[PDB]
């Protein structure tokens, strides 16, 4: 049972940086694209970005200048770092697994999610 | 970045009804579309992938159809579980985009 | 019935005092029963079949795989598990892969990896059970009266029998009735056979052979495919992935394996391509019509000239234009002078009830040269025949 | 390259004054070439493949029939004819049927009956010709320098060959020269690439041409010997049951179970062959032999772990050192500084600070001590090796 | 090369009868449904009816009371018999073969036609 | 008796045009639909059978599609040859019914 948990500073003052970390249990991080998605209270989901074990990564154009997603393979966990914060960045941050099977050609998008964590 | 729209914004119905939600992409996304069900305070759960394929073990009353631009999610017989917010999402090419969501509540 | 058109034809001649006559009816083949001073009886096997046979097994010969999932834990801490492991419709394999630094694993060694895939059968072969007591068969019966081929479909009395049905009576208007005491011979070993149908095609196969097939198989109730591994192959794992492929369509190999078996065809009822029916035919209650009729003297015409049937007989169609209810004198002589019949009449005592009536005559002429003579006087018809 | 991750691993140690070193590379297998006072060279076979091979044959293994037409004359009235008898894409049979008054012909005997059907191949197998002059192969080469696994793809030099020797220059370490020859199991003049849907094989030409199936060419689309998949049951009266035979995918694949495999890029890769190589080691130089010894504190980023190759790997960070070299030995005692171990990563190095360097050592059997550095700052790790 | 040719009275008086005959060459009449179709000048096609070798026949409901289609298999020709004529029955009469294969299940409707004869 | 309608009643076009005639049944007729071509003084010739299947040897420019109620005949590249009246006919069940006819002439 592949499970993700995101953790880190809950209360963040403006103008600083956002240090979030998603921990992956039940499976390694060699496969798949490990992604971040956020959801402000009372609004819709916003796909932040992803990183892979390969090194290939990609960010949402509205957030690219600030977002940095890194991968720590040894402990099987990856980190989100968002700079130049604002009141707009107040949202529930989920880390999720984008399942990608390049062997049998199956792609289920974001199939496994974390509880989601509320950042202000 | 590809833009996704959904219709309607809100739908009120009763248990036992047949409902159909629509999702539109700014351009063709083939069949690479996912449907998510989100309940308040909880994470989105994957219902449908690749437009029509159900994730195990989503009830067979759930179904999806469409390809390219036009898409539809269909519940043949509504249940108390199904009352939540439904989002659509394209994953044909980055950056991925979610829809604004279709809210489904009881009458 | 009618046995003239059916090429594989046997003649069975009854004795003068014979009450019963034995006759065996095969597929695509008919029998013509003759008896002195009695009308000829055409009997034939139409179908031997089974109605509503019960499904016992299904055997998939083409399967497609969907929803291929993979879990790839690292060495030491961690058994890999997928939810699809505890579902019925998934073919799964549990193995271990060589992993270490490079695959995101702090240790070098074997990491557990499980691959599951949705097994759904594209095309399967149905295996029905065959019950002797559920066998029905159909027999066409038709008397040799002067009838047109286009009227045959009106005359033919079709009879249906069960596995233990009794003697059945067939009454022909103005000709009495006959009784058929029939028994069905299966050619099948029920306690050791299946009806195996693929799409359109069916066979009678060995049960043992069917169960010994190295293919996934199902049952009559629960829809869970068993021994799925027969059509699903899992290649050796590399790092964090597994190649899961479905094997090829087995329609061809199966059909080639089935070439020598007894055939079956299902149509809007399961027809059997074999078997036969043993029959005892009662002829005593069969009577000849219009034996007391006057003789046709009016001008007659060959609507259809005497022609070879391939049964060693000749057939002809004669119109009686004016003559009232009357009987037609047909003989096959060796000359125009001697009025001595050397030929044998299959259509016993020809008749024309109404006027302008067309009547079919079948005769068995003698070997060599002969004359087919129909009628008397200046009105009579003569036709030259040669039969080496 | 890197041969640490590849479990099937061979070591080839060169002699001191040796200029060339022979090495054989098999699929999914790599070789580590060592030589005294010279950096270790990891070599591996990635792929042996063919580019744009020419299609020569097609062999239909599933066909569908449409447009079933039948023409039926009565005896002694003529040969039956169909318009579709003359089209290229129709499988046809001309026979004679038992006819008479029973079917509406006025004579008894054989009446001509002809049955034609539209032949269209649902699924076929392509037979490409294998030209040895189109064979290319790829070899990974990478030196054993102090780097991390996530930098391996940056360090690895990938090399492409066709049917001469190639030079591989490693920055600050000189260069090696590979004189390689590819040996594959193919009778090019007696083999096809046989591809069905996703799977491909190397098949024997005789077998392919001797298949009892309809076959085509690379050009005109006229199926020949269509009768192999089309059966005409015996005629009854005025009809003929025309059947297409079963899907031959399974029987074909089962007949192909033992043959050499071939795949495609999502370029036909071969699941076999090997490469014989002559490796020049003389022009390979060792970097930073004159660097000072790291005296500042070091830390195990990654502790010594078993590789399965009888060697151990470890990752050491140099935070407060300058360009310096790391003294690594494996002794049988902490007091005696006599190295019994063999260093695969010959002369470890730290160019910049906070630099993480990978050490691979081949320790002796039994109990031993892995020693990294000197003085009080040194790291010691007890190791046991069966 | 199956060919059909229709023949018969070109002028038919009212209250009389219409006897047309279609002759079939190049193929027997055992199979298929042998049909009649008519077409008034400058107007549309009207399917009259059919007859089979089996004897089963069917006529257009607007015409059934009058139409009789019969079959002579021996001479391989079939006949149309239309009673109680009127000015509406003035039309071009085609005889056609409706191809039906009940063995391999192929049905091409009316595939072979005759040139047609104008009856007034 | 099933009623067939056709649209349009008349169509004028030029050589090289892509033309499309439509045909409707009063009720479902499956795929059992035929397209016939009639030139003045000549009998209708069978062009299409079973909605989409071409009769040999009708030119590949001719094509047909549709099922249930609606059907369409399509000529990708019109020719001087193709100028005639095209009738549709159901042969799902007796009695069979032809369409009123669609006239195709030169511009």
């Amino acid at each position: 049972e592949v499970q993700l948990v995101e953790s880190g500073p809950r209360l963040v003052k403006p103008s600083e940086t956002l240090s979030l970390t998603c921990t992956v249990s039940g499976g390694s991080t060699y496969n798949h694209h490990w992604s971040w998605i956020r959801q402000p209270p009372g609004r819709g989901l916003e796909w932040i970005g992803y990183i892979s074990y390969s090194g290939k990564s990609n960010y949402n154009p509205s957030l690219k200048s600030r977002v940095t997603i890194s991968l720590e393979p040894s402990t099987t966990q990856f980190s989100l770092k968002l700079n130049s914060l604002t009141a707009a960045d107040t949202a529930v941050y989920y880390c999720a697994r984008e399942y990608r099977d390049d062997t049998n050609y199956y792609y289920y998008s974001l199939d496994v999610w974390g509880p989601g964590t509320m950042v202000t | 970045q590809i833009v996704m729209t959904q219709s309607p914004s809100t739908l009120s119905a009763s248990v036992g009804d047949r409902v159909t939600i629509t999702c539109r992409a700014s351009q063709s996304i083939g069949s690479w579309l996912a449907w998510y069900q989100q309940k308040p305070g909880k994470a989105p759960k994957l219902l449908i992938y690749k437009a029509s394929s159900l994730e195990s073990g989503v009830p067979s009353r759930f179904s999806g159809s469409g390809s390219g631009t036009e898409f539809t999610l269909t519940i043949s017989s509504l249940q108390p579980e199904d009352f939540a917010t439904y989002y659509c999402q394209q994953y044909n090419n980055y950056s991925y985009t979610f829809g604004p969501g279709t809210k489904l509540e009881i009458k | 019935a009618h046995c003239i058109g059916i090429t594989d034809r046997d003649f069975i001649e009854g004795v003068h005092g014979g009450t019963w006559v034995s006759a065996t009816l095969e597929q695509d083949k008919c029998v013509t029963v003759m008896a002195p001073d009695k009308p000829s009886l055409d009997i034939s096997l139409e179908t031997v079949a089974i109605d509503r046979p019960a499904e016992v097994r299904k055997v998939c010969y083409n399967a497609v795989l969907t929803h291929v999932k993979i879990n790839d834990k690292c060495p030491s801490t961690g058994e890999a598990h997928l939810a699809e492991e505890n579902e019925g419709d998934n073919a799964c394999k549990r193995t271990y892969s060589d992993r270490g630094w490079g695959n995101g694993c702090g240790l070098f060694g074997k990491g557990s990896i499980v691959a599951c895939a949705k097994f759904t059968c594209a095309k399967s072969m149905s295996l029905f059970e065959v019950d002797q007591t559920k066998i029905q068969y159909v027999i066409r019966a038709q008397l040799h009266v002067g009838a047109k081929q286009e009227n045959w479909n009106t005359d033919i009395k079709t009879l249906k029998f069960d596995a233990l049905s009794g003697s059945q009576e067939v009454e022909f208007i103005g000709y009495g009735k006959a009784t058929l005491e029939c028994q069905v011979q299966t050619a099948v070993d029920f306690g050791n056979s299946y009806i195996a149908e693929m799409e359109t095609e069916s066979w009678i196969v060995d049960r043992q052979w069917a169960q010994d097939l190295t293919l996934p198989w199902q049952s009559g109730s629960g829809g869970v495919w068993r021994e799925m591994h027969h059509l699903v192959e899992f290649e050796p794992p590399h790092a964090a992935t597994i190649r899961v492929l479905a094997l090829g369509n087995q329609e061809g190999s199966l059909k080639t394996a089935l070439t020598g078996a007894m055939r079956v065809t299902k149509d809007t009822l399961y027809k059997l391509h074999g078997g036969h029916v043993s029959c005892r035919v009662k002829l005593s209650a069969l009577t000849l019509k219009g034996t007391s009729y006057k003789i046709c003297t009016d001008k007659m015409f060959f609507v259809k000239n005497p022609t070879d049937t391939g049964h060693g007989t000749v057939v002809m169609q004669v119109k009686v234009s004016k003559g009232a209810p009357c009987r037609i004198p047909v003989i096959v002589a060796d000359d125009l002078t001697a009025a001595i019949n050397k030929g044998i009449l299959v259509t016993v005592n020809p008749i024309a009830s109404t006027n302008d009536d067309e009547v079919l005559i079948e005769v068995n002429p003698p070997f060599g040269d002969s004359y087919i003579i129909v009628g008397r006087g200046d009105s009579r018809l003569t036709y030259q025949w040669h039969k080496e």
